[PDB]
């Protein structure tokens, strides 16, 4: 249902609301009728797609600016100078946000939302496909809800159902897919058949993307709140960052990527190990180093990798290499860094600020 | 021990109502030091938290590029750390939150000093007359409009003990004391005297300032009910609650000079401060000192004649090489330097956000403002000045003065009618005009109010409509009507002053005849939207419990046919009935707010009945938070913009 997708381009005879074009599915679902659900729920999930990518847009525009050169005197006074700065990102989002179309409609409320990023709607498609003989496409469907929730019931019944069916056997597919994920498991297979060139373009390609991703979902991981306190300036914004902190440490678990049903862990880690490995296989040192150097500082403890590096070490300049080749990229610092700060950010502010008046049920 | 104040404050009323009056000054005196005390504990630990872990700025950076956002993640973090220990700190601080929040009404009962009443006359009961005297006169100072006490005070004068210099303050503040004593003082030609007081009353200000400084970071204020769909993101949460928080600081130096006896603020506190000290300085003939007196009021109004030719004058007469030596004050140039700076914050935001500010200062230069509010404020002068010499030629072409000229407009638009006037309508400041919109535009409104519904806002009816329960065309429409009655009824009453909105919404009565049987009661009390009518009492009050902001009032009817709940204006025994409007369609009534005007309205019979209600205010300050948000809805949906997404 994603073929007829263009960001730049999306026709105007589609445009509704998106709880709107919901509930229409929803009331016609009820109604037994099959094919105007299909094409409803279809409009639904290309809308939330588009409003998500025009948030994406929105705010890589805007926090990615140029700092204005301020006058002497007011550099003396910090805290305006901050604000000022905020202040001005606020007024050049809000600006930037009465633009692109998906903005210009009702907004959703909290719970839709919520359930989208649940991805509840695929049971209801899968459901009418099956009611409309689109076999593969059901099978696709269930596959994608269960991929994100594996301890379902009904569900796993439904999906071995669909695969005591004959010929359902091929398309499994992840209908909600990510370019990173298709070079990944590329690179590894290419690896897989000891092809080192393919692998190492396909890898390279595949970092960046996963980084731009992971920042934008950490981005757009700054949601409203519902006000249930007053308090004083201080507290009564901690608190709501003290909320987003930890919705925005519940993140990197979930851009992993998953294969045979168990998520990879230190993903980045074994981007650095293949890359490492392929380099280290052709013989070009000159850019194995960073790889062992940025794999070493996500990994403390790894004598094999302690081993190779001493050895590496023994030839200064037997392989011609300078010291510009002993310290950590610049993109694997940046997410380290990012990291650690969220992670001491959430362990400081989890012992003093939030009050401690629930307990567990006995 | 550290109790909150208004529970005491009820006991010691309930015991004064038994007449207890041991009781009743133990617990206003209790209550006093309870006060006191949290404001001080307050104050001492907000600002010494922030003066433990300073503001930190490291800005320093040159981004590669593709090397963008982890910048920007970096830099958020690195601040929401500094943020989060700060805050960290304040709250292991401060402790239990409950106790600091109290509503207002005790709040105005402290600001009107009524416990020192109690005090008064509890020591009175008890033989303690000086005390006694002493809150005689604080609620006297505080607020002199009770003949009464006048005549206490006397009989408290009359029997011995009492002295001219008991009359002592207890809750003015140090600095307005002694610069109106300084000022007082010198006003008998004695400069001697004068130079120490006003020095002294100079240094108590800045430090004085710095309090109010660290006492305005309080929680956000909501429009009543509109914390529910409250949808703001992070970054908003930030700027709206900075925007307020700022806002508060600036208004200080408005109330920092403001004393109950006048009925206005002081004009130009410290320029006046630095000219006095100037003059006193010269006449003791302490030279240096006059002329770095001149040069720091010099920093202030750079084009100031006066003030120019006594500068030129001390340097003519003493050496030009001392007159250099010297420059200005600077803790007044470090005032004058933050005061700019949060100046410009804030019209930034008032021409961006559409969020309202007023100068309290009137020193600052032209060159802070924004070019669109400098042709706002050109335009605002152009039209005042206008209706200045219209009025003043109707004036040379002459209750009969308010009567021909407070009103008696042009009315603007085509197809309007003056029916009732105010000589008809046996009153003043009341108009009867008709023929506001046809009969399409009643019947679009009456199908907007039926499809869904007594609380539909123009803010709501333009979501509602976006959304698309009801169609967009009757919200526009009711947008652009509610602009054009604005618009005319402003215009009629020849107001100079720019006129703002409070509240507007559209209303529908239901007659149910079931429950009419013994109603006898009138629907609703004659009454006035200004002040709280206490019905015999006669007399009003500007209550703040009753909204004092609200000055002219406008309805407009849409239906022509029912029977009962008429319009009617009522004199101030709430017996007499002066004049009374039939309802029809397109019919508007205006009226001025103010207390001369008590309208009522009947009880309705067998039918429905719909129209618009309207109230604007004078002040910029008290206007709509959701006008605004309006305002950019309509330009999202009827004025659509393009981007280049390629
Ligand atoms: C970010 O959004 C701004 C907001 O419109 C845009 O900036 C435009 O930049 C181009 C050239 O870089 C100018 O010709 C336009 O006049 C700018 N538009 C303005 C100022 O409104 C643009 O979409 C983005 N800027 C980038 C990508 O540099
Ligand atoms: C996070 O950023 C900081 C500053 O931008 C850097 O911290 C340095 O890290 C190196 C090793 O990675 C140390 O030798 C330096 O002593 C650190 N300096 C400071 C001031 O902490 C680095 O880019 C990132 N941090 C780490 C631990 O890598
Ligand atoms: C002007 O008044 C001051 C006020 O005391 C006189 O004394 C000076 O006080 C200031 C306060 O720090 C200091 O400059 C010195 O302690 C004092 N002397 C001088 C020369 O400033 C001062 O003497 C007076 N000047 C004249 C000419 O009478
Ligand atoms: C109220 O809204 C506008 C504001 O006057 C009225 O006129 C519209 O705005 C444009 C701008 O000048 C006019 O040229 C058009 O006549 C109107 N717009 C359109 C798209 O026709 C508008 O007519 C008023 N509302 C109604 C319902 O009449
Ligand atoms: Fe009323």
């Amino acid at each position: 249902q994603y073929e007829r997708y263009s960001f730049r381009s999306f026709p105007r005879d589609e445009l509704m609301p998106l709880e709107s074009a919901y509930r229409h599915a929803l009331d016609k679902y009820s109604g037994e009728h099959w094919a105007e659900s299909v094409g409803y729920l279809e409009i639904s999930l290309r809308l939330h797609r588009l409003l998500r990518d025009s948030e994406a847009f929105c705010h890589r525009n805007c926090s990615a600016a140029p700092q204005p050169e301020p006058a002497a005197g007011l550099a003396s006074y910090p805290e305006l100078r901050l604000f000022g700065g905020l202040l001005r990102r606020a007024h050049c989002l809000k600006r930037c946000k009465q633009g692109l179309p998906a903005f210009r409609q009702s907004q959703p409320s909290r719970e839709v939302l919520a359930d989208f990023q649940r991805r509840e709607p695929y049971k209801f498609l899968q459901f009418a496909y099956f009611k409309a003989n689109n076999l593969p496409k059901a099978i696709a469907a269930a596959h994608t809800f269960l991929l994100k929730h594996p301890d379902d019931e009904m569900m796993k019944r439904n999906m071995a159902y669909y695969k005591s069916l004959p010929g359902a056997e091929d398309y499994i597919k992840d209908l909600e897919t990510k370019s990173y994920e298709s070079l990944f498991i590329r690179a590894v297979r290419a690896y897989n058949g000891e092809n080192w060139r393919t692998s190492i373009t396909d890898m390279e390609l595949a970092l960046p993307d996963f980084f731009k991703a992971f920042y934008e979902c950490l981005a757009a991981c700054e949601g409203s709140r519902e006000i249930k306190d007053f308090k004083d300036f201080y507290l009564s914004i901690a608190d709501h960052y003290v909320e987003v902190l930890e919705c925005k440490i519940q993140c990197e678990e979930n851009l992993t990527p998953v294969i045979g049903g168990y998520p990879v862990e230190k993903f980045v880690a074994t981007m650095y190990h293949y890359l490492q490995f392929a380099y280290y296989k052709l013989n070009d040192l000159k850019n194995a180093a960073p790889c062992a150097v940025s794999y070493l500082l996500f990994d403390q403890n790894d004598k094999v990798m302690q081993q190779n590096l001493v050895y590496y070490q023994y030839h200064r300049d037997t392989w011609g290499l300078s010291d510009e080749h002993f310290q950590p990229r610049p993109e694997a610092v940046q997410f380290f860094n990012v990291t650690t700060l969220q992670k001491e950010l959430y362990d400081f502010a989890k012992e003093n600020i939030m009050d401690d008046d629930e307990g567990e049920v006995v | 021990g550290m109790v909150t104040p208004d529970l005491l404050f009820a006991e010691g009323t309930a015991a004064y109502a038994r007449g207890d009056w041991p009781g009743v000054v133990l617990s206003m005196e209790r209550a006093l030091r309870s006060r006191a005390a949290l404001r001080a504990l307050r104050l001492r630990c907000r600002t010494q938290c922030a003066a433990d872990f300073p503001w930190e700025l490291d800005p320093d950076w040159s981004p590669s590029p593709a090397q963008a956002s982890g910048a920007a993640a970096l830099r958020d973090l690195s601040f929401f750390g500094g943020l989060l220990r700060r805050a960290a700190c304040l709250r292991r601080c401060l402790g239990p939150p409950a106790a600091h929040s109290l509503s207002e009404e005790m709040e105005l009962e402290f600001r009107k000093r009524s416990p020192y009443n109690y005090l008064q006359v509890a020591y009175f009961k008890i033989n303690k007359l000086e005390k006694a005297v002493a809150a005689a006169h604080t609620f006297f100072v505080g607020n002199p409009e009770h003949m009464e006490m006048q005549q206490n005070l006397d009989y408290y004068q009359t029997m011995s003990g009492v002295k001219e210099a008991d009359f002592k303050d207890l809750e003015t503040q140090p600095h307005m004391q002694e610069f109106r004593l300084g000022v007082r003082l010198y006003s008998e030609e004695q400069p001697q005297e004068a130079v120490p007081h006003l020095e002294a009353a100079l240094q108590e200000y800045f430090v004085a300032y710095e309090e109010c400084r660290a006492l305005c970071e309080g929680p956000y204020d909501y429009d009543g009910y509109n914390y529910l769909e409250y949808n703001a993101d992070l970054f908003q949460a930030i700027t709206d609650h900075y925007i307020q928080v700022l806002n508060c600081k600036q208004n200080c130096v408005t109330e920092l000079a403001s004393h109950p006896s006048r009925e206005k603020p002081f004009e130009d506190f410290l320029p006046s401060h630095y000219n006095y000290l100037q003059f006193a300085y010269y006449n003791i003939g302490n030279y240096t000192q006059a002329v770095e007196c001149a040069k720091t009021y010099l920093l202030f109004f750079p084009n100031d004649e006066v003030m120019n030719q006594n500068l030129a004058y001390y340097a003519a007469m003493l050496g030009e090489e001392h007159t250099r030596s010297i420059g200005p004050r600077e803790s007044a140039k470090e005032y004058r330097q933050r005061s700019l700076l949060e100046k410009e914050l804030l019209f930034f935001a008032y021409d961006v956000f559409g969020i309202p500010f007023v100068d309290p200062d009137s020193w600052t230069p032209e060159e802070v403002i924004p070019k669109r509010l400098q042709e706002k404020q050109k335009s605002e002068r152009e039209t005042a000045v206008r209706i200045s010499q219209e009025i003043g030629n109707l004036m040379k072409e002459i209750l009969d003065v308010s009567r021909l000229t407070r009103e008696g407009g042009p009315l603007l638009y085509e197809g309007i009618s003056l029916t009732m006037n105010s000589k008809l309508l046996n009153g003043s400041q009341r108009v009867v005009m008709d023929g506001v919109i046809s009969d399409h535009e009643c019947q679009e409104l009456q199908r907007l109010t039926n499809v869904a519904a007594y609380g539909v806002t123009v803010f709501k009816a333009l979501k509602l409509g976006q959304e698309g329960k009801v169609p967009l065309q009757s919200a526009h429409l009711y947008y652009n009507v509610t602009e054009k009655v604005r618009r005319i009824m402003e215009s009629y009453f020849r107001l100079d002053t720019p006129l703002y909105f409070s509240y507007s919404h559209l209303v529908c009565r239901t007659a149910i005849e079931e429950v009419q049987a013994e109603r006898k009661d009138d629907s609703h009390p004659v009454h006035v939207d200004n002040c709280i009518l206490n019905a015999e009492t006669l007399v009003c009050v500007k209550e703040p419990p009753a909204y004092t902001f609200r000055d002219y009032s406008a309805i407009l009817y849409l239906n022509g046919d029912f029977d009962g709940g008429n319009f009617y204006f009522t004199e101030l025994d709430a017996k007499t009935v002066t004049a009374e409007v039939q309802p029809q369609c397109g019919r508007a009534v205006g009226f001025s707010s103010g207390t001369e005007n008590p309208h009522g309205v009947k009880a309705v019979t067998r039918g429905q009945r719909c129209a618009i209600a309207l109230w604007f205010t004078l002040d910029p300050r008290h206007s709509e938070r959701d006008r605004v948000q309006a305002d950019d809805l309509v330009k999202m949906l009827f004025s659509p913009e393009e981007m280049d997404l390629s």
